[PDB]
């Protein structure tokens, strides 16, 4: 029952369907990316689709998170150890009391408290509706705040773009 | 730079009204407004030209309103400028107004602040106790230039082309008459262009129409009118300047209009102090042609 | 009022559908099998991509029909919202189907979905893709967004064969006991060029009007199809036969100028059999009359002219 | 009243009976409304042909007094986005019916106006309510309708009304009012018609309007001519020979004479010359050709605005020149 | 029926609805679990940086039933937890669309309801329509009964211990008033009763305060102007400022402007405090803001008054707040900032 | 008054509140008055499968005058802009008075107060062809009848229009023992949810579920029927201010909804083409 491109995913980085430039290049560029003060704030990935763009960001992250995540003292949520390499935004998601442009906002404003003891790697796959002249400005302001923002500690930030066109539609 | 002022609402309270009124009327027009603190008076202009088209709002209010009134400055007369976001200003304000209510005699104590934790920009730090809970606001605020404080000016307005109307007392038998006048053109839904006529000989009448290929509003005035010590004078304007005007009208009781024909329309409002008598702190607003004869 | 054959006579079973026998018999092997995967059917208009969808989650689902298909379509909303709201909640839907069964989403004519509403079907997919397939039905393949595509398999109906259309054609007739004859047959099949549904149209129209299915009866129902006239009047020896053809056969039968050009042009794209530079002028001189009639001079004079520049530059 | 009505709305007809042209379309709606199997219908075709006519008399036919609730008209000037198509079309086709006429029509006036989207929207509807609801789809531009649509709708051409036809119905509009029509005033009212009844009755009209006293006159091909304002056949055969046989400068003088006389415009001048032209005897087809193409050009270059006089010596020089290939 | 409750008390189905409301605004997707001696819902969002409980007693409920054994399908949201006396529990856990709970709660404008059902059934002889689907039966007082049978997905239970470890320090390390003793032995009745287990590196930081100071001042606070939310404690003093961080552009220009707004407080204003020997701590304020007003729509006058309960680590360490009810705990647990 | 018809009255309220039932017909509508020496008819149509008919009595009127001897009744229409607003409304009395003379002429609405005097115009339009009187219930053959109270059913509505109702079902069915059942189930995003209304008189009086013919009663027979909720949710206002609703559908399937609070409305709307087999089915479980 189960597709076999899900059947058959990588368990390991030397499974990922990626050139050894690439990879090599991702490697570096994201461990530079994590170290305590990085110049480099955000990994912007672009590329067609299935390129293995987010494959690879998962496996690299699953090797990196628990290298420079910082141990805890029982002050994880649950008595696990919080299998959270990767936080992700979901862009379809509808809470009660609360805007749709601002949904993406309260996000970030939660993604930045992912450091140190809590640190994980932040993708946006699932971008907002940008389609929308509203929410996309937002969603640039957002970034530019970011990129802009003042404080000692960010977590690392990947955005996977696959670029594709935009069919003519009525 | 020094900047100190106390204000007290039990104290005064048609001062403390005027205050609210002013914040209150800038709050709802646009996010900034200018504020002038000087040796003699405090002026708060809103206005679209910052650091038809819009109207614009300018507010006078007397130095006798602050218990402690302390500006210094290297400027001429003391004058210090600054921008200021009104919605910041105008929830200190609800804050302060609902303490007040609860029941308090507490002061409210207005500072200018550096602030190098964050055109110079600084903080006001407006602090109010409330029976004890200390409320502090550190409210941002952007110093201006003397020139560009400059560049700001009250619009003149023509008085050989322009007649007074005087409205007649909001506390008086035709206050709630004349208020549902005002209203009566506030409750239709696409009508957004209103046109205020004035008819002189009741010495004078005033009328308002909305013109349409399928509507004919018209609003006719009965009650006693006085002229302010030739009939044919007719201004378009929006409906929100026209339900500002009315918010106004309901708080001030020498409440005057003037319509310069095909030109503009100003609302002014005093509020008479006794004492000779201290400075009559003022509300005077401009609104242009939106659509015009 | 009875139901038009085009409905009355729909197939409800895969095997009563003509044509594309490869397809239908995969279609066949996924039913029984089960284990559908996402996909997309393109083709041409009326040739059973929305029956070969429908008969496929009849067969796949049966009693649970009604609770495991969510049919959305061009007349009904399709935002962004309603893959937020209605398509998640059915996705989210926990059922008890077979073991080898799956919930279909038939997104009918998905080439005209919003792009926020595939970019969303893009995360709707990665997520539900276990309990949750997707058959989306258009024309054209490409106006799906290329991240929908590579999750979903691509099936491209052909043209109905003249064959699949007499033999269902003459199925109808036995089932309705009309009386036919072979020219008569043999022009709704010329007429219907591949569209399954046009010619059961005509076929019911042509018996409505005239009783028996004759030549003549057939062609005073249906005309003759516009491409056929204007590639015998674009490909011609004699400037003076395509004039008479243009008169006879397109002006004076009611055509608008527009029509005719864009007819023209769209023949000129797909005929083969001059040099290239032939082909490039005629479509030189087709744009410089569509030109000439978007403006007001939609006239008769102007595609004699057009006519006349072609046949100088095919000499 | 309907006297103060213009006669094209006057003389709207009010059934079938009335309508002249259309016998095979005419014919085939009544069988199809006799054995209660009518089909989607798309009728195609030029201006002022009846289909509109067609549709509303068949409407009224099937239902009656009805016809008010019965039936849901669309045009052009109402909004007709996907919104529209996808509410009140969707909620009309979908409800039941006041006393079981047969079935609910929809009448998509102008619909080669309508969005692509709206198109796409509505191709579902007309397949999903088809027990107890029909479409008909009037346009005069097949191409601005999606191929979904045309395949789903059975199509009837409303070929241009034929000259008996015609005929027929200006007696009709004779009798109905008192006038005279002279043969010669109604064939050259026939061949400027072209096919639309809205300009004959408009023409008609007008012409009334010229007689002095539409008691006693009968209207003539000179009335015709010049309440139309189009030239007479012997202006354009007199041009025409002038152009052919006669020199530069005499041409130039029967051309501005001729246009002078009645102040003919030069496209009807035009028109003329090249409907005469289409049907003479040529030995060559360059000569065709040429002919077609400086005519074209010259039209082309009229409907933008120019010089009159260099627009009329550019007619001649390009008859005169095309002609010169023969022999 | 596998499960049933209901209610019948007008504060009670105030509260209800209100903390329905909150956790729609936490998650999408609220989590139910039916125990049997509790009903707990729950949220968590997408960043795992806030988490909403809310407890119900049975009590809470005039009939409360469960009968876990009977259910047949959906046997993918039946579990089984382990107690350290020897002892297992089984509970169920399913999923529900927040915004429709909500909608379907909300008291009406102008009708009073009388009794308010939620039900599962899930038995063997459980129609195929009635599926995976909870059963809620609302009685208006006007003899009016509305039905409703929206979609609940079942999943499975991940209890969250942070409340405890931090309960357990807090006992440890600042174990006087009669009322810090009561708050102890309460502590450790809590620890005891939970069916899951239990220097300088041992921070640990416990306010109680009166929760109507901290409501009033976080009404007026806006969400989307002062978005962190940052408590300072001192030996004299309780400053609590709901503030933004200013962000500068490319040519020192701002993206987006600073604004305060904070309220100071005598440390004998507070019920309790208990400090490791200025603590400052820094996190969200949308969270906290709409979880304090859970409490008060009950409005009830016996027990013990609305008081809001923080404890607190080093910077970077959750925060928990906790509050009570004759028969409800509310919880919330939040993601600190972690700059010193 | 020199005028075809004139009316005055000073229990503008009323009248406001008759009127304010007009307000869910939308607004690019247009509204059909009929004037007659009865009193004032005010009608809408909307799609073409909903039509709503209010009464205004002589008595509500203070004075009338309806000089048009010609012709019993005059027949005008007029855009519904935001003449809702306008016939609206402080401690002294309001004068109301409505004029109109002829076809041609505005409508004049002129409201007279102590100090401020009021006109507003109304200009008429072309009547279109359209009859509105088209949907009409036959009363030879009635599915079946109810009485309900006016309350119960504005709350009913508006809970359905909380949770966005998409379309109703109207479910009626008489049984022995005095068994009254009378339903209402919206299909939403919610799924399918069930609003019963009591037994009881005080609520519900009194039922006859006939099969069509109005004569006979038969026990066990249900009728359902299918409504846009968009229509349905056109009378929530009308019975707001509802004392009395009266229910009747005919075999046709129309739905006839009366409305009395001396102010009577009428409300005709149309029933759903056809309904699907899982919508049958779970009303089916749903009743059971
Ligand atoms: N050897 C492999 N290497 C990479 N991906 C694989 C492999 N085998 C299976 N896959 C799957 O192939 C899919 C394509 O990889 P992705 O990284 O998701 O593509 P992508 O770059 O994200 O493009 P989009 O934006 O998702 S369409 C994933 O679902 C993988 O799990
Ligand atoms: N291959 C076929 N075999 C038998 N009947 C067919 C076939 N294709 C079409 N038909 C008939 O034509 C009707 C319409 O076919 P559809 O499948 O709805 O058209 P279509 O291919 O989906 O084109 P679109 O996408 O709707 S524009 C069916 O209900 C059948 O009666
Ligand atoms: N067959 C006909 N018989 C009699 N009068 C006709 C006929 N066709 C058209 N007319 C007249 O011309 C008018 C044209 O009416 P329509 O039916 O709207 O024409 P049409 O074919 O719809 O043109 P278009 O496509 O809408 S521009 C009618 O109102 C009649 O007065
Ligand atoms: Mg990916
Ligand atoms: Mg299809
Ligand atoms: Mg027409």
């Amino acid at each position: 029952g189960e597709q076999w491109y899900e059947k058959f995913k990588p368990n390991c980085l030397e499974q990922v369907a990626i050139h050894k430039r690439k990879l090599k290049d991702v490697q570096e560029a994201l461990d530079a990316m994590f170290l305590p003060n990085a110049k480099h704030r955000i990994l912007l990935l672009s590329g067609p689709s299935g390129c293995s763009k987010s494959t690879v960001i998962k496996e690299l992250s699953k090797i990196l998170v628990p290298k420079y995540r910082q141990n805890s003292n029982g002050t994880s949520f649950r008595s696990t150890p919080n299998e959270h390499k990767v936080t992700e935004f979901r862009g379809d998601c509808i809470v009660n009391d609360l805007p749709q442009m601002e949904s993406f906002s309260e996000f970030l404003k939660g993604a930045r408290y992912l450091v140190m003891s809590n640190l994980s790697l932040i993708l946006i796959e699932d971008l907002p509706n940008v389609f929308h002249i509203d929410t996309r400005r937002r969603f640039q302001q957002l970034i530019l705040q970011w990129l802009y923002s003042s404080e000692p500690l960010l977590p690392p930030l990947v955005i996977c773009i696959t670029e594709c066109e935009i069919p003519e539609n009525d | 730079m020094k900047l100190k002022l106390i204000v007290n609402g039990c104290e005064a309270p048609d001062d403390y009204k005027l205050l609210r009124t002013t914040i209150n009327t800038v709050a709802s027009l646009r996010k900034t407004a200018i504020l002038r603190f000087n040796s003699e008076r405090l002026t708060i202009i809103s206005t679209p030209k910052s650091s038809g088209d819009t109207g614009q709002l300018w507010c006078t209010i007397p130095h006798d309103v602050f218990r402690l009134y302390t500006v210094i400055s290297a400027r001429e007369l003391n004058t210090i400028t600054m921008e200021c976001n009104c919605d910041s200003l105008l929830s200190v304000f609800k804050r302060y107004d609902r303490v007040m209510n609860q029941g308090s005699s507490s002061n409210m104590t207005i500072k200018l602040q550096s602030m190098p934790e964050w055109n110079p920009i600084c903080a006001l730090g407006i602090t109010f106790e409330e029976i004890v809970i200390m409320h502090s606001f550190k409210v941002p605020v952007k110093l201006l230039f003397r020139a560009q404080d400059t560049r700001i000016q009250e619009p003149m307005i023509n008085y050989i082309q322009l007649m007074m109307y005087k409205l007649p007392p909001i506390s008086g038998e035709f206050g709630s008459a004349f208020h549902g006048f005002i209203r009566r053109v506030e409750r239709y839904s696409n009508v957004n262009h209103i046109h205020l006529m004035g008819v002189k000989k009741d010495d004078v009448e005033l009328k308002i129409i909305v013109n349409e290929l399928d509507w004919h509003l018209e609003i006719c005035w009965n009650g006693p009118l006085d002229s302010v010590i030739s009939s044919t004078h007719e201004v378009i304007i929006r409906c929100k300047d026209w339900k500002v005007c009315s918010k106004l009208y309901a708080a001030f009781e020498e409440v005057v209009l003037a319509i310069s024909h095909d030109e503009s329309c100003v609302f002014h409002c005093s509020l008479d102090r006794g004492s000779k008598p201290r400075e009559r702190g003022q509300i005077i607003y401009y609104i242009a042609r939106s659509k015009g004869l | 009022l009875q139901l038009p054959w085009v409905e009355k006579y729909r197939p409800q079973v895969l095997s009563d559908i003509v044509g594309n026998k490869e397809t239908i018999d995969r279609l066949q092997q996924i039913a029984k099998d089960g284990n559908m995967p996402h996909m997309i059917i393109s083709g041409m208009p009326g040739i059973g991509k929305t029956t070969s969808v429908h008969c496929l989650a009849h067969e796949l689902l049966g009693r649970s029909y009604a609770d495991g298909v969510l049919e959305l379509n061009a007349s009904d909303d399709r935002g962004i919202d309603v893959v937020r709201n209605q398509i998640k909640h059915f996705a989210q839907k926990k059922l008890h189907l077979p073991p080898g069964k799956h919930k279909i989403v038939i997104l009918d004519e998905a080439d005209s979905m919003t792009a926020g509403a595939q970019q969303a079907l893009r995360r709707t997919m990665e997520l539900y893709s276990n309990s949750t397939r997707f058959a989306f039905a258009c024309n054209q393949s490409n106006k799906i967004i290329e991240p929908l595509q590579s999750r979903c398999a691509i099936l491209r109906y052909s043209k109905l064969s003249d064959e699949d259309v007499l033999k269902r054609l003459l199925q109808i007739i036995k089932l309705e006991d009309v009386k036919y004859t072979n020219d008569g047959l043999e022009a709704i099949i010329f007429t219907a060029e591949g569209d399954m549904r046009q010619a059961i149209n005509n076929l019911q129209s042509t018996v409505a009007g005239h009783g028996l299915v004759n030549a003549d009866n057939v062609f005073k129902i249906v005309d003759s199809p516009h491409p056929l006239i204007v590639k015998k009047m674009l490909l011609a020896s004699n400037l003076e036969d395509s004039i008479q053809i243009l008169r006879t056969d397109l002006w004076k039968k009611g055509y608008s100028s527009i029509d005719i050009v864009t007819t023209s042009f769209r023949v000129t794209k797909n005929l083969a059999q001059v040099k290239e530079s032939v082909r490039l002028e005629m479509i030189k001189e087709i744009g410089l009359t569509h030109m000439r009639i978007l403006e007001g001079v939609g006239t008769y004079l102007q595609l004699a002219s057009m006519l006349a520049k072609i046949h100088k530059l095919n000499n | 009243s309907k006297e103060n009505l213009p006669w094209v709305e006057k003389y709207r007809p009010e059934t079938l009976d009335e309508v002249y042209g259309q016998n095979e379309v005419i014919t085939t709606v009544r069988k199809f409304v006799d054995e209660g199997k009518l089909p989607h219908l798309l009728f195609y075709g030029p201006p002022g042909t009846g289909k509109t006519s067609t549709i509303v008399a068949l409407a009224r036919e099937i239902y009656g007094k009805n016809y008010s609730n019965m039936v849901l008209e669309l045009n052009a000037s109402d909004d007709r986005g996907i919104d529209v198509v996808r509410n009140q079309i969707k909620d009309f086709a979908s409800t039941r019916q006041i006393f079981s006429k047969g079935f609910k029509l929809i009448i998509l006036d102008e619909a080669d106006a309508m969005t692509n989207a709206a198109q796409n929207a509505l191709r579902r509807v007309i397949e999903r309510y088809t027990k107890n609801t029909r479409f008909c789809v009037l346009a005069n531009y097949a191409h601005k309708l999606t191929p979904a649509l045309l395949s789903r709708c059975t199509r009837f051409r409303f070929q241009p009304l034929p000259q008996e036809a015609i005929e027929r119905r200006i007696a009709n509009v004779l009798v109905h009012e008192k006038l005279k029509l002279s043969p010669n005033a109604e064939k050259a009212l026939i061949e400027l018609s072209n096919g639309d009844m809205r300009r004959v009755l408009n023409v008609l009209q007008s012409c009334k309007a010229t007689l002095d006293n539409p008691d006693e006159d009968e209207i003539s091909d000179d009335v015709i001519y010049e309440c139309c304002g189009a030239p007479r056949p012997s202006d354009l055969k007199a041009v025409l020979k002038s152009i052919l046989e006669d020199d530069w400068g005499t041409a130039h003088y029967t051309l501005n004479k001729v246009r002078s006389a009645k102040g003919l415009a030069l496209i009807d001048l035009i028109e003329g010359i090249v409907k005469i032209l289409e049907d003479y005897e040529l030995q060559n087809e360059e000569t065709r050709v040429h002919l077609l193409t400086k005519l074209a050009d010259i039209e082309y270059s009229i409907s933008k605005g120019g010089n009159d006089q260099i627009q009329g010596s550019a007619v001649i020089g390009a008859i005169k020149a095309s002609f010169e290939n023969e022999t | 029926m596998s499960f049933k409750a209901t209610i019948t008390e007008s504060g009670k189905q105030n509260i209800w609805f209100r903390a329905i409301y909150v956790l729609s605004t936490i998650q999408d997707d609220i989590k139910i679990t039916v125990t049997t001696n509790e009903l707990i819902a729950w949220s968590m969002n997408e960043t795992d940086t806030t988490l909403c409980q809310v407890r119900f007693q049975k009590s809470f409920f005039e009939e409360y039933e469960f009968k876990p054994h009977e259910i047949v399908f959906g046997e993918n949201g039946v579990q089984v937890i382990e107690d350290t006396y020897g002892n297992s529990h089984k509970l169920y856990s399913f999923r529900v669309n927040g915004r429709h709970l909500t909608t379907i709660s909300r008291k009406p404008d102008g009708d009073g309801i009388k009794s308010f059902t939620i039900a599962v059934n899930n038995t063997s002889t459980c129609p195929e329509s009635l599926a995976n689907r909870l059963i809620v039966v609302i009685e208006m007082d006007s003899l009016i009964v509305k039905e409703y049978c929206p979609q609940f997905q079942p999943i499975k239970y991940d209890p969250i211990i942070i409340n405890l470890k931090y309960k357990r320090r807090f006992l440890d390390v600042f174990g006087l008033d009669p009322k810090l003793l009561d708050v102890f032995t309460n502590t450790e009745r809590e620890l005891t009763s939970a069916l899951f287990n239990e220097t300088a590196a041992d921070e640990i930081n416990y306010i109680c305060c009166n929760s109507t100071l901290l409501k009033n001042f976080l009404d007026n606070c806006n969400v989307n102007v002062t978005d962190e939310v940052k408590l300072e404690i001192n030996v004299h003093r309780l400053s609590i400022t709901a503030f933004t961080k200013a962000v500068y552009g490319k040519n020192n220009d701002l993206l987006r402007n600073a604004l305060s707004m904070s309220n100071t407080i005598s440390t004998l204003d507070l019920e309790h405090y208990c400090l490791f020997t200025m603590k400052s701590i820094i996190f969200k304020l949308k969270d906290f803001k709409n979880f304090i007003t859970i409490g008060p729509s009950w409005k009830t006058t016996q027990d013990g008054n609305d008081n809001i309960s923080l404890w607190f680590c080093h910077p970077g360490d959750p925060i928990l707040m906790q509050m009570q009810k004759p028969g409800v705990k509310l919880e919330l647990v939040e993601v600190t900032d972690s700059n010193i | 008054l020199a005028n075809k018809f004139s009316a005055s009255t000073v229990h503008l309220e009323h009248i406001t509140t008759a009127l304010s039932c007009l307000t869910p017909f939308g607004s690019k509508d247009d509204v059909l008055i009929f004037i007659d020496a009865d009193g004032l008819s005010f009608v809408r149509e909307n799609n073409h499968v909903i039509k709503i008919q209010l009464l205004l009595s002589r008595e509500l009127f203070m004075s009338y005058s309806y000089r048009n001897e010609t012709e019993d009744h005059m027949k005008l229409c007029v855009k519904i802009n935001h003449i809702l607003d306008s016939v609206s409304v402080s401690d002294d009395i309001v004068e109301c008075t409505l004029s109109y003379d002829g076809h041609g002429s505005p409508f004049v609405l002129i409201f007279e107060d102590s100090f401020i005097s009021e006109r507003v115009e109304y200009s008429t339009y072309l009547i279109k062809d359209f009859d509105t009187n088209g949907l009409e219930l036959d009363r030879e053959r009635i599915s079946f009848e109810a009485i309900i109270k006016g309350e119960a059913l504005h709350s009913a509505l508006k809970d359905l229009k909380e949770i966005g109702c998409k379309e109703c079902y109207v479910y009626a069915k008489t049984e022995a023992n005095d068994e009254n059942v009378f339903a209402l189930i919206s299909k939403s995003q919610l799924g399918f949810s069930k609003i019963k209304l009591p037994s009881n008189r005080s609520i519900l009086e009194k039922l006859q579920v006939f099969d069509g013919d109005s004569t006979t009663v038969i026990d066990g027979f249900a009728v359902i029927g299918f409504f846009d909720f968009t229509s349905f949710d056109k009378i929530r206002k009308s019975t707001k201010i509802a004392s009395k609703v009266l229910f009747r559908m005919d075999v046709h399937g129309v739905l006839s909804v009366n409305i009395l609070s001396g102010i009577v409305i009428e409300v005709c709307m149309l029933e759903k083409e056809s309904i699907d087999e899982a919508a049958q089915t779970e009303i089916e479980l749903l009743m059971e």
